[PDB]
């Protein structure tokens, strides 16, 4: 399969709930790996952009093509290694970096659809009308479900609003696009970020680019610019059945101040982000990335630069830890607008078995 | 009083202007350092006699300064306390140049109804005793922090800077046996670099180092014990502002999931002046130091500022030279050294 | 010489730093020491009626004995060894149980006398004057404020009461049975106890040879309690520089019941028990004692029974701890009655200074 473990970075006696380190730079690989997989992968390991939603989206047009690139053989059925296959893709996802629960969603549906079609069906025939359904599902569970998302926003949302947001939740993005230029409305739209990542800059820079009124902000001081603010959303990622937020930064902070004055705060969401498995705080399942992310002098990204900082083992005992992936409270997000239309998080899976 | 003769009298006072305005000077320590040398200047060369005059005089000087100089404080407490110092000694002396009790220190309606010496040594004197005082604050409060830290114990400590806060880490540190830990947040603008020095010197210490993105606090908070800072200036309500990022909203974490709140503090940091609206006190920041290239800035607008106001609600003692005292107390401490005179000068 | 070594049970894991351990029978000591001192250790160490208020007065009555036994040496003068044999008198205190905020008050009280008069003086007419100056520095600072206290609080009762009680405070003692007798008003007393040492039961007694209409309950059995009801009182041992309640055991518990339950608490001080040591925690400094106030098996104290528990030195790991004094939370405590009758407790130290 490739190279496993020998890395730098000790365990750490604060937080080790989830491994820590893989395959980055290429050599050795087997002779049967589709190339797209290896990409972005490659992609993933030092990504800015991406988060959540058109990930999966990706991950399925990747699947969509591979599936195109698949033909029976003479030897082994349709449905001999296909599973094996799929297995050994998601063991090297796991492997770069852990998923998400929509994927999880996604690989079961892939499941039950090869369990559907019988082995005796024509073969072309056969994955003809498969790429068309799975493109039915992605255009219903996805497209369809932002354009719900949308239309709900758009009842909801006021004549003039301010919307102060975290993150770069593609759905959210859409949005406020739309009310710039289809709807068309006054629109000023906060945007916070934090050290390691730049997505909120990128987010600001697309809203310049459809032109948009936009402030940049930062964690050390967010109430600056609240003590008129009046209507926030939250980065959505993953829902459990509490009726919580698996979200990205310290959004929470945010929501506990949003909270503290004044208003509620609000997040939309897709009906098939929400999970039937369920956790409580930052410290039940972490998702980690190389201390590296901190070393450089901020500004930009790719930098290489002499100064001080370059200690993870060489002075006495020197640990630079982070997280990506924190616990959103339940109290404060009262709103979610979904392909179900409406709902509380307070009400936590009474959509998950109406599905 | 104008600057007229206060530049051929005494030499470096532009020089000092020059160090306020443009910030050549670095440390609230020097600043009050610098003062005080200035204020010996002003006293050494020039003769007054008359007393009252002169006060009025200081005050003045010390008023400009003030003015000149909206967020920096140092100067003008140091300032006041000689004042106060001035007054105590001026009212005893007009007692035997003419020649009641109150029920404690100071009466209440005092302030309603009507009530040559070795002066100058005396005032040459004051002035050492502050340097004094200003020297060795951490031999008066080392005995006090050294009562309020145990073993297995999360220790958080945002704003690291001074060489005070450092100096009492150090000595809780010698007695290696009592357990801790410390979380050290980096502060974007501006602490960065000095936060890297602090984790380093602990380093040198051998004192176990955690590196925190500022992010990251609601992720902390529930493991964190003792939280401890290290302020430039102490206010009237209880509240502080301290040097630079990252503040507010930790203290908001921490009234959250409710965590005590050391604070490292002196008298001569102490003012006595009530901050009412955030719309004044709080001292913004340079997006110099945030994002290179200047044509993306025509349509966002990037929000960024250094040192931070605490409101009292969060804080809870203060280790002083004196004691730890309480926020919503220390009004009174303040009082003991000044007045409501020296507040709108 | 003395004797050290030879200590009880394990040694559990956390709150390890006060003296908890010892002379309960005594085995040789040295050779000039007045009895009633040790006396007054053993008794302390194996009391179950003390409680804040009359242990000072003890020490005192004590002190007062031993200048009037005091008999001046043909040598040397009136103060040569006498501060040696006070330094082993506290050093034999401290061994039996820790010196409260009272008891150094009394100390520096002492030295203060010491101070005072001077070597100089014969033996009959110093201590003469010094005992008499002595008992009315006493019938001064402590019973007058007693009876102020209890002045104070007659008035602060008006029509119609229902009261929740716990602790030995003589104070408050005094204060219900003044209530019962010579006030005559319409005085519900309900009684809550506690296992380290057993106040309530001693208060219910009291009570009892009034003839006090009585409920009694304990530290659980609250919830039901209050199904009207309004008035409770606290009985406090020190204040810190903090405005902290630095007490005995169960009472922040109930306190925040109370603050929960609408109604609030009333607690009662007295004018010299205020220090200048800071603290702000449990685990500073705290009355530690022996396991073997957790032996008995309900009901009452001497039965003793061979039921399912009886070891500690030979159960290994197991780590059986009780603490005696507590912190309470400085906003929920209301009212506290000195010296100057009525006062929020974020005075702190407003008599310290003013000593």
């Amino acid at each position: 399969p490739g190279i496993s473990s020998v890395i730098p970075t000790v365990l750490e006696q604060s937080f080790d709930n989830s491994s820590l380190i893989s395959v980055k730079e290429l050599l050795l690989n087997k002779d049967l790996i589709h190339p797209s997989i290896l990409l972005l992968t490659s992609h993933l390991a030092h990504y800015k952009i991406v988060g959540s939603i058109p990930r999966c989206i990706a991950m399925l047009e990747v699947f969509q093509i591979v599936i195109k690139d698949y033909q029976t053989p003479k030897g082994t059925t349709l449905s001999r290694n296909l599973t094996s296959y799929l297995s050994h893709q998601i063991d090297l996802l796991k492997k770069a970096r852990p998923l998400s629960v929509t994927m999880g969603n996604a690989i079961r549906w892939l499941k039950q659809e090869i369990s559907l079609i019988d082995p005796s069906t024509p073969d072309k025939a056969a994955k003809k009308d498969l790429c068309e359904k799975i493109g039915q599902f992605a255009k219903e569970k996805i497209e369809l479900a932002d354009q719900l998302i949308i239309d709900n926003a758009s009842t909801q949302i006021e004549e003039s609003t301010t919307i102060v947001t975290y993150g770069s939740s593609k759905v959210l993005t859409e949005l406020l696009l739309h009310n710039a230029i289809s709807l068309k409305k006054n629109i000023k739209v906060i945007v916070v970020d934090s050290r390691p990542l730049f997505e909120g800059r990128k987010m600001a820079e697309t809203l310049r680019n459809a032109g948009v009124n936009v402030m940049y902000a930062l964690i050390t001081s967010l109430d600056t610019i609240f003590n008129d603010v009046d209507y926030v959303f939250l980065g959505a990622h993953s829902i459990l059945s509490n009726g919580f937020l698996y979200s990205r930064a310290g959004t929470a902070m945010l929501a506990m101040s949003a909270k503290r004055r004044n208003i509620p705060v609000l997040v939309c969401c897709e009906s098939l982000k929400f999970s039937q498995r369920v956790q409580l705080d930052s410290v039940t399942f972490n998702e980690l990335a190389d201390p590296n992310d901190l070393v450089n002098i901020d500004y930009e990204n790719p930098v290489e630069r002499r100064g001080n900082k370059g200690a993870l083992l060489n002075q006495f005992i020197k640990e630079r830890k982070f997280e990506k992936k924190k616990l959103a409270m339940e109290n404060k997000p009262k709103g979610n607008k979904i392909g179900g239309k409406k709902g509380s998080e307070g009400e936590s899976k009474d959509a998950s078995n109406e599905e | 009083h104008p600057n007229a003769a206060t530049s051929d009298v005494n030499v470096t006072i532009d020089t000092f202007v020059a160090k306020l305005k443009r910030r050549q000077v670095q440390g609230s320590y020097a600043i009050a350092l610098e003062t005080l040398q200035l204020l010996m200047r002003f006293i050494s060369a020039a003769r007054w006699n008359h007393v009252n005059d002169l006060i009025e005089q200081i005050r003045d000087l010390g008023n400009s300064l003030e003015k000149a100089h909206p967020t920096a404080f140092s100067c003008g407490n140091v300032i006041r306390r000689i004042l106060a110092v001035l007054r105590d000694e001026v009212e005893e002396d007009t007692m035997s140049t003419t020649v009641v009790a109150e029920p404690l220190i100071s009466s209440m309606f005092n302030l309603l109804q009507k009530p040559k010496t070795d002066y100058r040594q005396v005032a040459i004197q004051g002035i050492k005793d502050l340097i004094d005082e200003i020297k060795n604050i951490d031999e008066g409060i080392q005995q006090i922090a050294i009562d309020l830290i145990h073993d297995h114990e999360i220790l958080l400590t945002p704003t690291p800077d001074s060489k005070t806060v450092l100096k009492f880490l150090i000595t809780a540190r010698e007695r290696s046996n009592r357990t801790f830990t410390v979380l050290v947040t980096e502060g974007f603008p501006n602490n960065t670099k000095n936060a890297h020095e602090f984790a380093k010197k602990l380093a040198q210490h051998n004192i176990e180092t955690l590196v925190v993105p500022d992010s990251a606090v609601f992720a902390l908070m529930s493991r964190v014990g003792k939280v401890i800072i290290g302020t430039k200036a102490v206010f009237v309500n209880g509240g502080t502002i301290s040097s630079n990022s990252g503040v507010s909203s930790v203290c908001e974490c921490a009234r959250e999931f409710r965590t005590p709140v050391f604070a490292v503090a002196g008298l001569y940091k102490l003012s006595p002046l009530y901050p009412f609206d955030v719309e004044k006190f709080v001292e913004f920041g340079g997006s110099q130091r945030i994002l290179p290239r200047m044509d993306p800035r025509k349509r966002l607008d990037t929000v960024n500022q250094i040192t931070d106001y605490v409101p009292p609600e969060n804080i809870d003692i203060y280790i002083t030279n004196v004691g730890g005292f309480n926020p919503s107390f220390i009004y009174r401490i303040a009082w003991d050294n000044y007045k409501q005179i020296d507040v709108h000068l």
